[PDB]
């Protein structure tokens, strides 16, 4: 329950073309820039264990949380070249700021997924089904 | 008038019969208190029943369960019967690597966080090797080197490492004897709008951890348990009202 | 989190009338060309063995992956003729390249199914429930 | 302060006592550790709770236990007691199959990796028989040919065989001792940013893989898990902080 | 992965009045021809068994197949008199070519169904919820 | 270095150590390997610890356990120690059918697939029944004929029946001796895109099938497990790499 | 598989002004006729018990059938004097006639049930939410 | 090659070694046979493994479950240790009612089915009492007749009721000894078309039923399960392949 | 299965304005009168134990039902003084007749709750999820 | 069943702008002011415990609620600076009247969480899934 002092700084507008979209299935035709495209999963929860403890029956929650990628710059059905190694130092900048960069946290693990994040793609363009987990 | 307590736990420990000083275990997941008591019965016969009449008590036990989720130095010496050796961070200068040593090969070396690594070739003319042969796998946080390549003029191959290896604790298995730790557990139940609890157990003899999953599969933290017996205090007043083995203080 | 480098050769453009089809219920009576048309059905999670590992709790996370066959020539109620039979070198070509072609794979075994892939007909004109495994 | 350990895992064969060489033991799924001890109990009788008020650690072991999805020649010699065999391509030039052959019989070859099969008829005059008569099983992986048919002036029965055969690797069941191995197992902690973790253990002696599924059902990859006992070594110093079973380096 | 080689024969153009009505609620009321009506209900999945294998994570997959009839002709809601008791030359003929006729057959067992498979009716005219095994 | 193998087993019956022809044993969903070893330990007492410090080995066993769908005659020889028993088709002229039979009687023959089913009156002049007065249930698959009737003027009762059987194969149940197979494993693991492996068990000792369920429930197919023991054979070389209970075989 | 040949008179058009109704939520309002309003719930299934038997992996299925009452005459918001009173006989006839009224069954029991059939009203004019067994 | 059964089952018992007459046991849920076997084990010790090396049958047993969800009296006798007693419908004139009844007391009969209920007034003149003074519940299916009233003038109160009962059958509880019978299961294997398949076993020893829960809740039809042991047959050929214990016939 | 004999004087036209509203989301800002307002929430289902008999595979079958209160006399967004200090004794009537009183029952309990039925607000004017038990 | 007593001091017309706004996805652009913003979860159950009972056959019913936080205050894609920073004296002014504020309770806890309740951003201007327990 303080994530926002980190989070303030997580974002940073990084569409500079997009305005107001909201952004939080995709366009991959007619979106104005390649913004972050944040996506939900689920959850993850559990007791019975060193998460749950006494009082108000609160245990360290599982959260699940994924991104999808929107560049189409260099891979417009000609060739995967440009897609994912361009986005590779972009993925790394993602995943380190929207997660592993947490406030002071005791009970909030944040956890981060550098790797083992596998995406398959799919409707000709680009589909990137990101797995990282939140912890909190 | 009900229970759901969330709270710390402080443990001090017992060397000697002299008092410790209380430090907190970090954060805990569960604590749990069991009794066993063993009872010796008779029974009598004139009703034709041989039914249970009459039962006293010959045996008294405790036992506490405890899972915490710190791997501290501090909490590993309590549950792996260790004792912490602190290592202070330097140099080394004259390192001799293993001979014999061609591309593809890993060196360990024998000590952690390794910086500014040099490898001085063996002649009388000393010879630093290029940095650009030579990669540090795992940032050197575990301390291996590996080989990219070597000159065509191959040079002596025994070599001499200097390099900086930063503090670290570190914990033995087995290397301190059966703690005694007085619990201090101190509790806010939110059934009565955060009343406090105290609960005070005066003497406590604990069991190794039984399981340790290094690599962990899941969303789950990893999670140490011990168990432990709540001995029985031979200081304390006999016939006091706070007994011999544990109390609870509840303020109302 | 690697697959692109082979994906951008795993898709050719296999149709060569459809454009911009956004291929991955079909018509079967105004298709242009006979595209892949690739089909997802699910996905394979499971913990507690040698598929979970340390920290970030991941796993070899088992994936689902099939595809959708689209001839109709030769076969227009008339008999199941030319439908599958010119499909199986066909169904060979695309369940050899789309799967069972991998880079180097560590923890990513992308798994591939030659044989043992039961598919039914129905509608009239043609169905193919393809069943594939990816487990990345 | 937290744990969620993702790492990997170097393995030292000892012999006769002398350190080997590490290598490392490929992926690994699930590493735990367990301790067990032994304690004899005091009770005293004066309070007339005939309860436990003292006892002492008479047993000290550790048990661990790993999961390995390699079934690489080098962790098989490891996990079922046997040593490599390594074969080097070659080729055969007057091995003879079995007589009486008819159609449809299976011959199995001594070799795998067949290739540039040739049969050639036994007869004053050698004539190789046509190779649309016979065919090549699972592309002569497994060393089997089938028959397709024979000349309606039946050929001599006893054939000669002559093709190549490719290297391999085997391993034997149960021909080497009891290996005794050091573990070095280097983590990283997520929950600490990815801090990292070594955890050294000096000698273990390793139980036989219990059960090996060749035929797999499911999603699930294979997975091969051995236990296996931390012994005492007695090499390293009595008094020292490190002990004589396993130690943690933690940096900070 | 082989039955279209039968399923070639098994499909026949039942009806000789309905074309192109991509068969597989009913009607009952407007229908030109007693069309064979097939119908879909689920799967069957099971593994450690002798179903699962070694590689490729397959097994003997049960599959669901069943059928609806639509005759209404002796039976337009005057009584259940020709509407089944013509049926069971015609359900027998159905059960044994749609099913039971499979090709060389080693893991594709094509369960068939003759009895055992009860049906109810309801909405007044005719209701046949036929159960049938695939396997395959 | 991952496996999800898929293949045939091949069996070779050994009778009296003479190698047999190898088989396919058909289709086969899961196999399994366990390895068990008995362990006689040392203990030092000299740390005060009395903890392990040393170990090693007296017993080695393995099993295999084996799931076949196959119901074959071949397969139920070697899973029921029975042996196969061929019945040529033939004819029966004068079997003689039970007496007082009466209507809704059922009788059994003694062969199996009749067909061309003739009932010759007992009388001086011979007169084939109606066969409107008889029904054959199951088609005859079973041997069972029923009445259906019989003519107002009773005829003789005891009855001539002549018909055509067609040939069987029958096994009986513990006819056979404990057989001794040894186990060709071919394989392909995906995970490498195919690669092969091979499995070589030179002595097994199976164990009768547990169960056989005739009557199934549900979409599984009717499962057939076997047990075995890998005994250690005696003619292959002691000192040899390849052991005496088995070897794999990996081309790499 | 032969329930139609009494189901042909189990069914006897029971309302006299409703016509081409496909009977089998209720108006309460503008209801022609009180017709029989036969409702579905759902099914049971079990298997590893005397209902599996061996080749065909069929048991003997269990099956639910319910029925709604429309009677709306003597009850119009006034009291349920008249609604079920008068049904109790109409309803021995429905639950006789339609349940429990079978062919030559050998593995079809028809299940029936005279009593312990709870309704509950609700919608202010008669609700009548039948529990029924059919086993077939 | 692949299984799935579905069939009857033919049993025919044996007394005193003669053949009785087969009959049909009716519907069947599910059958299994299981074999076990007892083995000694001889072990090597030249090779230093102390391992199994030899192992011999000393056991040979069967057993045999059937579920059928038949009540017949003919079952019952089977499963029950039963014989099956029929008691033909017949007429009560005489019977004497309890005395002392009043309003409210229930009357059971001695037999069940009772129809034409009269119940004749002891007196010098003979009354029958008015029918709407009693009620028959249950139909008189369970033979239970419930007074309604009586008139004021009090008759005398015992009673003398006759009436008409039916014919039934009933088995008694553990009234006959061990049957033993010789089974016939005739499926029909659906894998393959429906293939014909015969499985006999010669003698075979039942137990009695385990559960028969009388109420049943679900929806689940009552099952019987009765378990037996496949006993040794000393009629049979010993040298003949079709064994002692069991055999089985598939065409082909 | 004889309810509606207490049904018929359980209902008793509770709400003076409303007419013909069929009541049993709430508008709470046009309703003409304070109707009882029940709903329904579910069933309760259970084997293996007195409430199962013999034949008929019958059992006493748990059963829900549950009001919604809709006052909105003296609470109209200034407090809650008046939506249940008053209901009070209406509530106690409601479960009281509604429920509790049940015919001669036998195997027909007809569970009543006078307390331990908790309830929410939401929506800014009047929430009561009411929580009782049929039974029945 | 009593909370409403002091439910009507809980809830004091936090929004002056918002007037009959029915608040308990949300706009985050047109919102007049930043109203509490109830949501609803779920609810928990469970009995063989010290919650159930005797007769009743209840329990101590788990109930579930969370709210949503609507500022956009000195946070309109700037910065989460005033957005919680602001709202921690107003958090912890909500979670004490709308939860841990019950009357004379005996079997109704009415469980509070003052910490542990983890929120995440998304939308791009505020979103805040509360994680609070009722247990009434």
């Amino acid at each position: 329950f303080l994530e926002p002092l980190l989070i303030e700084r997580i974002r940073s507008e990084v569409p500079g073309l997009a305005i107001v979209s909201g952004v939080p299935t995709l366009s991959e035709q007619d979106q104005p820039a390649p913004s972050a495209y944040v996506v939900y999963l689920g959850d993850e929860t559990g007791t019975g264990a060193d998460h749950q403890g006494g009082q108000r029956a609160i245990q360290t929650v599982g959260q699940q949380w994924a991104v999808v990628l929107v560049v189409h710059y260099a891979d417009s059905s000609n060739s995967g070249e440009g897609a994912r190694r361009e986005a590779g130092p972009l993925l790394g900048r993602l995943v380190k700021a929207l997660t592993g960069w947490a406030p002071a946290i005791d009970v909030a693990p944040l956890a981060r997924s550098a790797r083992q994040s596998p995406a398959t793609y799919a409707s000709g363009y680009l589909y990137f089904p990101l797995v990282f987990t939140a912890r909190f | 008038t009900y229970f759901y307590g969330q709270g710390e736990i402080d443990a001090a420990p017992i060397v000697n019969g002299v008092l410790g000083k209380w430090r907190w275990i970090q954060d805990v997941s569960a604590m749990s208190i069991q009794l066993a008591v063993e009872k010796v019965e008779h029974k009598e016969s004139y009703s034709g029943q041989k039914a249970l009449v009459r039962s006293f008590p010959i045996g008294k036990t405790a036992t506490v369960n405890i899972t915490l989720h710190s791997i501290g130095p501090d909490n590993l010496a309590l549950t792996l019967y260790g004792k912490v050796v602190a290592k202070a961070a330097g140099s080394v200068t004259g390192e001799v690597l293993p001979a014999d040593l061609v591309a593809g090969d890993v060196i360990r070396l024998a000590n952690f966080g390794v910086s500014e690594l040099v490898i001085t070739d063996s002649a009388s003319s000393p010879a630093p090797l290029d940095p650009q042969y030579y990669a540090l796998r795992a940032d050197g946080a575990y301390g291996e080197v590996q080989l990219l390549g070597l000159p065509t003029p191959a040079p002596t191959q025994p070599f001499k490492a200097a390099y900086e290896y930063a503090a670290t604790k570190q914990v033995g298995m087995f290397t301190a004897p059966q703690p005694t730790v007085a619990l201090r557990y101190k509790g806010i139940n939110l059934a009565e709008g955060g009343a406090p609890v105290i609960v005070e157990l005066y003497k406590v003899a604990t069991d190794p951890l039984q399981e340790l999953a290094l690599i962990s599969d899941g969303n789950t933290v990893a999670g140490m348990q011990i168990s432990g017996g709540i001995l029985l205090d031979t200081s304390k007043p006999d016939t006091g009202d706070l007994g011999r083995f544990g109390r609870i203080i509840q303020l109302g």
